[PDB]
RNA sequence: GUUUUUUCACUGACCCGGUGAGGCGGGGGGGCGAGCCGGGCUCUCGCUUCUGGCGCCAAGCGCCCGGCCGGCCGGGCGCGAC
């Protein structure tokens, strides 16, 4: 959404905002899929935490 | 004193967690056949 | 799984799981000829030479 | 109504081919068109787009698989197989 | 229990704004006749400061070291809220609900969190918050 | 404990509140109305760990039930398919402490 | 006097394959660090059809362990590979399908595909569509495993090479029968100039030894000298036993 | 001894395969179980597997070196990466 559909070599002319929409991924990805990677980022990186934690605590009764 | 932001941040160069850094392979280079021929040249002088 | 391989067998000479078995189950139905008729090795560890040894000493 | 009494799908190819080809070629006809339930979203939307290859018309997921049948006999066999030789791996 | 205090973080999910964390600074669990929905002001940070770094000038690391925040009310199911929070003043009196009609009003809310986060950074204290998520 | 986590939901879908799907169940976990949210085992794998993360803010039990989203829909004794299931009374049940 | 058509095959020209439309080269991945002493993860971007080929294959993506790039594999697709699947690669990798690791590190009765004939060449065996080679027995002393290979021969090979665990998709296409022509045509239309396969008895006696007579026989005994030449190497090629098939 | 010969295996021509010839072989030092009484040997490991994110152009720590006025305004080299 909010991209010109127009032949490729033409998108020099288009101004910058015909080309894009104003967001992280924009004219690259969909809304949809950012904001499920936001998530997919944010909760995997979590889970890294969520092991951290338990590996010096699976350690240290040793 | 210690300016608190400034953060050890050491990198995981085990297999597949970090890139690997650009270590030394002089004795992993395609060597010219020149160069790969007057080594083992001398090693037919050892074997 | 309570204690080690050497101390199995000193239960396996005698009846020690052949009457344990016998006396807890007069109750249920008395029954009389109860041994563990066969035991079979499937799986050793890492062999180490000393464990041996101290088996013969 | 109920319009052919034995012929389905391979009412298509008439009086052409043989009785006990035709026969055979329904059980395959039947299986590779019909929509599978899929197991990644629930919806019967599955459907062979190639050979071997099913593809889920709402997850958009692609399935490497049988080429008439979604699922082979061979493929699970191997799937419990290599199941149960990965529980003597570990133990 | 009820978790969306005006303590917490959030992941700002959609908009101009996305993957960007910020500060519930207000929690309207049951919204207005303006907002039917479920909304929480957040005041969070655009421009990330950048990774800062010893044998950097003094006067490159403050230059480097700049947070352009965001003042915005967005739906609870438009953000992600975390475990984590900073418990930062923002006080009601700028950072508010009657800013976003008054547009010099949202410069001065705008204002405020730039004062608030830039400080903060500085101590140390909450450094997960004032680093962008890698997605 | 198989058929008791299918006759439990069943008792709970006559007598107690229920919530059906993931948008309105993840405002009964944001709400503070979650006290059991049940997950079918073939629902997205990030959308798995979203509800659990939400109930972990919350400190809501999640279920990870032991059928795909049809039969969660048949334990629910409902004519379509389920993944996400946040119950917020049991009534006269046995469902939220076991 | 006329060359057969067998000859005129290896020539090339008309008889070479239709590699127009053929998506890559479906080969493994290399051998590097990360599948000689752990493993490297790699995402199932998509499973694809290739032209000629009955098996489907994926498009496997692999981020690169020494530049910023990331590198994309065509994988002989594993029967039950799908779209957004983890795919591990190397020695320490587990035993789940659609998943490579050394033949040396799998227990025996192992279905594999993709098998490797030798350390290193990139995946050669047992990769058409419903095939599966089993791992038969192991020396840990030589480094070598005797693998049954689809045909039902037992190779001895070399425990250092890889094979992707699970059958090919595809499986099981030639139980459909091929009904009309129409289906054949279109079959080796993607493959190569093979199909309109004229026998050598209708031939004349100058294109084909078979060829000529009043009437439509073969004449001499249709079995052959493997030291035959080419023009003459015709029919059953150095056929052992002929004919209906009766025992095994 | 000399020569012939047979089987085991050697590499170094010769052949093959892969790669952008990206970590080969030995040794050393940090994990892990086993073994006598803080010390030591024959071994084992080397970091990533709940998710269709993300990663490169170094942080850190040492070490040297050029002005205004021991204090501030900028460069190099070593490890990290044996």
């Amino acid at each position: 959404r909010g991209v010109r559909a127009v032949r490729p070599k033409v998108l020099m002319r288009l101004s910058k905002t015909k080309k894009h929409v104003s967001r992280a991924y924009g004219g690259s990805m969909c809304a949809k899929c950012v904001r499920d990677r936001i998530k997919r980022a944010f909760l995997i990186e979590e889970q890294k935490i969520v092991v951290k934690v338990l590996k010096a605590q699976a350690q240290s009764q040793k | 004193v210690v300016n608190p932001l400034f953060e050890k941040r050491p990198k995981n160069f085990g297999i597949g967690q970090d890139i690997q850094p650009k270590r030394d392979l002089t004795r992993f280079v395609k060597w010219p056949r020149y160069i790969r021929l007057q080594r083992q040249r001398a090693i037919l002088y050892k074997r | 799984q309570t204690n080690d391989l050497k101390e199995v067998v000193n239960k396996l000479i005698p009846d020690s799981i052949g009457k344990d078995i016998e006396k807890a189950c007069q109750s249920i139905y008395p029954l009389h000829d109860v041994f563990v008729r066969k035991v079979k090795m499937l799986k050793k560890p890492k062999f180490e030479l000393g464990k041996l040894m101290e088996l013969h000493g | 109504a109920k319009r052919t009494k034995k012929v389905g799908i391979v009412g298509k190819y008439g009086t052409r081919y043989g009785a006990s080809l035709r026969k055979m070629v329904k059980k395959i006809e039947i299986s590779q068109h019909a929509k599978y339930t899929c197991s990644f979203c629930g919806k019967t939307k599955m459907k062979r787009r190639a050979v071997g290859i099913w593809h889920c018309g709402s997850c958009m997921k692609t399935v490497a698989g049988g080429a008439w049948t979604y699922n082979t006999t061979s493929a699970v066999t191997v799937k419990s197989a290599i199941r149960r030789l990965k529980e003597l791996k570990d133990q | 229990g009820k978790f969306m205090k005006p303590g917490k973080v959030v992941l700002v999910l959609a908009g101009r704004y996305s993957g960007r964390k910020a500060v519930i600074v207000k929690n309207i669990d049951d919204g207005t006749s303006d907002r039917p929905y479920s909304h929480a002001l957040v005041a969070g940070i655009d421009r990330y400061p950048r990774k800062v770094t010893a044998a950097m000038g003094k006067k490159k690391i403050a230059k480097r070291s700049k947070i352009k925040s965001f003042v915005k009310v967005y739906n609870y199911n438009h953000l992600m809220p975390t475990r984590y929070s900073v418990d930062i003043p923002l006080d009601k009196t700028v950072v508010n609900k009657d800013v976003f009609r008054d547009p010099a009003l949202k410069r001065k809310a705008r204002r405020e969190a730039k004062v608030k986060f830039e400080e903060r950074y500085k101590t140390g204290k909450n450094k997960w918050f004032f680093q962008k998520l890698r997605f | 404990s198989l058929e008791s986590i299918n006759s439990r939901l069943q008792l709970v879908m006559k007598s107690g509140k229920y919530v059906l799907g993931y948008k309105q169940s993840l405002k009964m976990i944001r709400q503070g109305k979650a006290k059991l949210v049940i997950l079918a085992n073939n629902c997205p794998a990030l959308r798995k760990s979203e509800i659990e993360y939400y109930a972990m803010l919350a400190k809501t039990g999640v279920h990870h039930y032991s059928g795909n989203n049809i039969e969660l829909g048949t334990a629910c004794g409902k004519y379509y398919r389920v993944c996400t299931l946040s119950i917020i009374d049991p009534g006269d049940s046995d469902i939220i402490r076991s | 006097g006329r060359v057969i058509r067998g000859q005129r095959k290896g020539a090339g020209s008309v008889f070479r394959a239709h590699v127009k439309h053929r998506k890559g080269a479906a080969r493994l991945r290399a051998v590097d660090f990360a599948e000689r002493h752990g493993y490297i993860k790699g995402i199932v971007k998509d499973i694809i059809h290739d032209p000629g080929r009955g098996a489907p294959l994926a498009k496997v993506v692999f981020r690169d362990p020494y530049r910023f790039k990331k590198r994309t594999e065509l994988f002989i697709a594993a029967e039950g590979i799908h779209t957004g699947q983890f795919v591990y690669c190397g020695k320490k990798a587990q035993l789940n399908i659609g998943n490579v690791l050394p033949v040396g590190t799998m227990p025996e009765g192992t279905i594999v595909c993709c098998l490797e004939e030798k350390p290193g060449d990139r995946g050669k065996l047992a990769r058409a569509s419903g095939n599966y080679a089993t791992v038969i027995s192991h020396n840990p002393e030589t480094k070598k495993t005797r693998v049954k290979l689809p045909s039902g021969s037992k190779k001895v090979i070399s425990s250092a090479n890889r094979a992707v665990v699970g059958v090919v998709a595809g499986g099981g296409r030639i139980d459909k029968p091929i009904l009309k022509a129409g289906r054949a045509y279109h079959k080796y239309k993607a493959k190569r100039n093979c199909w309109p396969r004229v026998r050598g008895v209708a031939m004349n006696p100058v294109e084909h030894p078979f060829g000529g007579g009043n009437h439509q026989h073969i004449g001499k005994p249709s079995t052959i000298r493997r030291d035959a030449p080419a023009g003459r190497k015709v029919g059953l090629i150095a056929a052992r036993r002929t004919g209906r098939l009766r025992g095994t």
